[PDB]
């Protein structure tokens, strides 16, 4: 015989302070039985179990499920007790590679792996943990007791301890052969590279001998798979890639469940169609967890799904990676929170789209909105490509040095330059820095009794204009806003207006642009109309005469 | 040679913290260094088995092509142990901060010498990521006492005193104070007299060595040169409505800090419905009150005092023209320092790398003076923070930050 180097266990604990299962054997049919020695007799000869003694006081039931449409029995050993108990592992799939970030191949080739994962030894220590028995014939003898020595199916540590034992085989062959790429996928190997068919399949013989190292077999009638692949949910071309077919059913009425399938659909779709949006009919499941309750579709999410049914109509698809050539994010705004992008390096082949939703606020504007929408797809270029893309944004140049300079937060947005396609960002108004010479000068105040609701909001002027309004059902807070509303409705194109409200400083130094308050969105229309408008904050209660007046009538 | 006993707080599990995505440039970076540390012993690969992990990146200087490995130890510091078998800490000295020059250097290579108790080095688990994860990320952890981590210096104090025992009686007059990675060294000596004897402390640690690659560098700091910024009032002939208005609020919120601050006869100034620009004579029991007022502020704050026990928090605010004022505080109105930065260097079109700046010079300001960094509140989102702070980081330890969201209205009076 060839010696072959053995794959080196990983040692494997329970978690402090527990001990391993100790889980009834539930009573089998005869018929289960005879199929579960079989099987266990099979599994023996090829070493995967062995019998043990009576001193193990461990278990964990074993099962006997078959295939629909047959005649051959397996054996499940059901392993939750035992996972409950088995160490946290490192966990290295849960980042997935991402197609757009993927680089074209001339070939890609797939080799059967199956032979390894029952080659990979369990820990010997470990191995009295995983007891299971198969129950005699009715129960006159002892049952049958193996434990485990290897990773089996279905035990909480098998994935990643294959997983490493496997990239620690491949590691030197990938690294003395840099051109080829290698991914391992359950008991499935991938190999692409650019080689001239010749060297492309010596490269994969290589490959097959340095497994033989480990005695780790692969067939030699060569795989079923050939490309285009399915993985994950997408389709992967030698020189393109797609989502898997996105089809919106036909419905009359539309369940909650049913819901969260089409949103579900177009979020998948949104990484390479163009324009989805999902707002409209997200916001169906506001709240509700009836997972079966029909709602009623409104006019506008069904103007949003006929909107994506037209997107869907025909299939799209991206190109790969190009390292030698600059990533290219530009992105679009489309109302009520939702923003668009794509990612290309050449004209009109994207590598990817997507999209970014404006969170829970409860005031907002463009700007704000499009810059975290740059963050967002920031962070996941760095991901994908391990660089930032260059921006391509909706919003002229001098905007963003006007927002930015003049904003209380220190912000930043990378290398970017302004695309004039409309809808363009803008600033809709800009407060002024200094107080109006020549424009009126409105004292504001409001005022509200805890108890009964009712208050008052108003102003006076320097020009002896005054204003009081009675409000029912109102705050302080509302009663603020009322009087700074009353101000700007009241006075010409240029206004100075003095407030004794932190409450509406706060939200006005913030430069809303859309508010989930009616009140504030009132203010913003009237300053929208305004040439020139100074907001001077003073301190309430301290003797501030003309506060003080509008005070004293508001709080009457 | 032989380790010391390291262990967690009662309680506590390892870190378990997400590796942030790395560019290209880092990774690359990060698998050479990495490469040459498991050549020489400092770092092992390690297994699945080890599920614990502490994020990594790296930083340089723009003329250097060589990268300074940086491990952000925030969460495994914390649950760390604290170390008060041999001493109960630091004694931090006070006249630090009062040398006419100190130098900041890093002596973290010497850390490597001294190898981490074997019990422990699964905490110090981390990974290098690969770019779209199309490879397994390659898992390391550390043999050696690691840079970053409050473990190092402490079980290292005990040869870093027997290493400056040259230095030590030779000059009785020079400070010298470790942080973490860094090592200050005051001295009220000419500029060109600190610097041999920086070079002459170096030489110390080279000659122990037998290569380390920043020990080299300098960082030349003048805590003499450290300005403050009491309050101050304007002084005017003539004021309109609206200056006597923001007066009259400064002197309010003043009046949180200082008690006899009065207001009484400046308010009455604005009694009446003036235009905003209208220019109000000061009456003189105004002009008696204001006088007085600028005779407080130019006292100290009474009642402030430092603990230890307590955390250290800084607000930081952006006043526009590349000038960005801070406090420094435990109790809020009882600041412990305040100051203001305009030389905000290589960064006149980038909010983000200026306030990052910012934050680094406030702590080692905080680092000189208490021996501790303070935790920040920082007027930035965090996306626009944690996206971009790590591209403009130059330190070789990391403070803790929260975010502010609302815009403080107090801005207007550091101005
Ligand atoms: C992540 C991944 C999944 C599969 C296969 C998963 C499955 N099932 C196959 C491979 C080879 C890889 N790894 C890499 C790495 C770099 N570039 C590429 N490009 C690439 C991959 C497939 C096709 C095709 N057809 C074309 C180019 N693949
Ligand atoms: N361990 C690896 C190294 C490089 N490529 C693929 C694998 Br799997
Ligand atoms: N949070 C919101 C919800 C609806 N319209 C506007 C805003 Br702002
Ligand atoms: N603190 C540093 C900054 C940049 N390079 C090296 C070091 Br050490
Ligand atoms: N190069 C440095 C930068 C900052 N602090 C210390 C050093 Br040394
Ligand atoms: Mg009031």
């Amino acid at each position: 015989m060839v010696p072959i180097s053995p794959i080196e266990t990983v040692p494997v604990k329970l978690k402090p302070g527990m001990d391993g299962p100790k889980v009834k054997q539930w009573p089998l049919t005869e018929e289960k039985i005879k199929a579960l020695v079989e099987i266990c007799t099979e599994m023996e000869k090829e070493g995967k179990i062995s019998k043990i003694g009576p001193e193990n006081p461990y278990n964990t039931p074993v099962f006997a499920i078959k295939k629909k449409d047959s005649t051959k029995w397996r054996k499940l050993v059901d392993f939750r007790e035992l996972n409950k108990r088995t160490q946290d592992f490192w966990e290295v799939q849960l980042g997935i590679p991402h197609p757009a970030g993927l680089k074209k191949k001339k070939s890609v080739t797939v080799l059967d792996v199956g032979d390894a994962y029952f080659s990979v030894p369990l820990d010997e220590d470990f191995r009295k943990y995983t007891a299971f028995t198969i129950p005699s014939i009715n129960n006159e003898t002892p049952g049958i007791r193996y434990q485990y020595n290897v990773l089996p199916q279905g035990w909480k540590g098998s994935p990643a301890i294959f997983q490493s034992s496997m990239t620690k085989i491949l590691e030197p062959f990938a690294a003395q052969n840099p051109d080829i790429v290698i991914y391992q996928y359950m008991d499935d190997l991938y190999v692409g590279s650019d080689l001239e068919i010749g060297q492309h399949r010596t490269k994969i013989e290589e490959l097959r001998q340095h497994l033989l190292r480990w005695g780790l077999t692969t067939p030699d009638k060569k795989h079923q798979k050939e490309p285009p692949f399915l993985w994950m949910g997408y389709e992967l071309h030698p020189d393109k890639w797609t989502v898997q077919p996105i089809v919106l059913p036909e419905k009359d009425s539309w369940t909650v469940n049913d819901i969260q399938k089409l949103v579900g659909k177009l979020n998948w779709a949104s990484q390479i169609y163009p324009g989805i949006k999902v707002r409209q009919l997200s916001k169906l499941l506001r709240g509700t967890k009836a997972l079966t309750e029909v709602i009623p579709l409104t006019e506008e999410a069904e103007l949003e799904l006929a909107e994506n049914r037209e997107i869907l109509k025909e299939p799209v698809h991206g190109v790969y990676y190009d390292p030698s050539k600059d990533l290219i994010a530009e992105i679009q705004k489309q109302g009520q929170g939702q923003w668009t992008y794509q990612i290309y390096q050449e004209p009109f082949k994207n590598l990817k789209t997507g999209k970014y939703a404006r969170m829970r606020g409860a005031h907002t504007n463009d700007v704000k909105q499009l810059t975290e929408a740059v963050q967002k797809i920031t962070t996941e270029s760095i991901v994908i490509w391990g660089k930032t893309p260059k921006f391509k944004l909706p919003i002229q140049k001098e905007t963003w040095e006007t927002w930015w300079t003049e904003y209380w937060q220190a912000t930043w947005i990378p290398e970017w330059e302004f695309v004039n396609t409309p809808p363009l960002v803008k600033l809709w108004y800009q407060l002024e820095k200094e107080p109006i010479v020549g424009a009126e000068t409105f004292y504001v105040d409001g005022a509200a009794n805890r108890e009964t609701k009712l208050g008052k909001a108003g102003y006076v002027t320097n020009k002896g204009r005054q204003k009081v309004v009675p409000l029912t059902n109102t705050t302080n807070q509302k009663t603020e806003l009322q009087a700074i509303y009353l101000a700007l409705q009241d006075s010409g194109l240029e206004v100075n207006i003095v407030t004794d409200s932190q409450y509406a400083l706060g939200i006005i130094q913030a430069q809303p642009d859309k508010s989930e308050s009616e009140l504030v969105n009132q203010i913003i229309e009237q300053l929208i109309k305004k040439e020139k408008v100074y907001l001077a904050w003073v301190p309430a209660h301290k003797g501030i005469g003309g506060n003080e007046q509008v005070d004293k009538l508001v709080s009457a | 040679i032989e380790t010391v006993p390291v262990k967690l707080k009662p309680g506590m599990d390892g870190p378990k913290v997400k590796q942030w995505p790395l560019t290209e440039e880092k990774i690359k970076a990060l698998v050479e260094i990495c490469t040459e540390m498991e050549k020489e012993g400092k770092i092992s690969k390690i297994g699945p088995e080890n599920p614990y992990n502490t994020p990594v990146f790296a930083i340089k200087k723009k003329d250097s092509t060589k990268w300074r490995k940086l491990v952000d130890f925030r969460e495994l510091n914390k649950r760390t142990q604290d170390f008060w078998e041999v001493q109960l800490g630091i004694p931090h000295p006070a006249g630090l901060k009062k040398k006419k020059s100190v130098t900041v250097l890093d002596v973290g290579d010497a850390y490597f010498s001294v190898p981490l108790d074997e019990d422990f080095r699964k905490y110090t688990a981390f990974t290098i990521p690969s770019i779209n994860n199309e490879t397994p990320g390659i898992r390391y952890q550390y043999n050696v006492l690691p840079q970053g981590w409050k473990g190092s210096p402490a079980i290292f104090q005990s040869s870093m005193t027997k290493i400056l025992e040259p230095f030590k009686k030779q000059n009785p007059d020079i400070v010298i104070y470790q942080y973490m990675d860094d090592l200050y060294v005051g001295s009220d000596l000419e500029i060109g007299q600190h610097r041999t004897k920086i070079e002459e402390l170096r030489q110390h640690l080279l000659r122990w060595g037998l290569e380390p690659p920043f020990l080299w560098m300098g960082y030349e700091l003048h805590p003499d040169k450290w300005t403050v910024q009491p309050i101050v009032l304007p002084e005017k002939d003539s004021w309109t409505v609206n200056d006597i208005q923001k007066l009259v609020g400064k002197l309010n919120w003043a009046s949180q800090i200082y008690p006899g601050i009065k207001v009484r006869q400046l308010s009455k100034l604005l009694r009446g419905t003036k235009a905003l620009t209208e220019v109000i004579p000061l009456t003189e029991e105004a002009e008696l009150e204001l006088a007085e007022n600028r005779e407080i502020l130019k006292e100290p704050v009474h009642g402030v005092y430092y603990d230890p026990s307590k955390d250290l928090i800084a607000e930081i605010q952006k006043q526009g023209q590349g000038q960005w004022t801070y406090q420094i505080y435990q109790e809020p109105f009882k600041n412990l320092k305040t100051g203001k930065y305009a030389r905000m260097r290589g960064a006149h079109t980038n909010d983000v790398k200026q306030l990052t700046e910012a934050v680094q010079k406030i702590t080692t300001e905080s680092i000189v003076i208490w021996g501790k960094t303070p935790k920040f509140k920082l007027p930035i989102q965090k996306e626009t923070w944690e996206t971009w702070w790590t591209e403009y980081w130059q330190a070789t330890w990391i403070p803790e930050w929260e975010f502010v969201n609302t815009p403080p209205l107090v801005k207007l009076w550091y101005q």
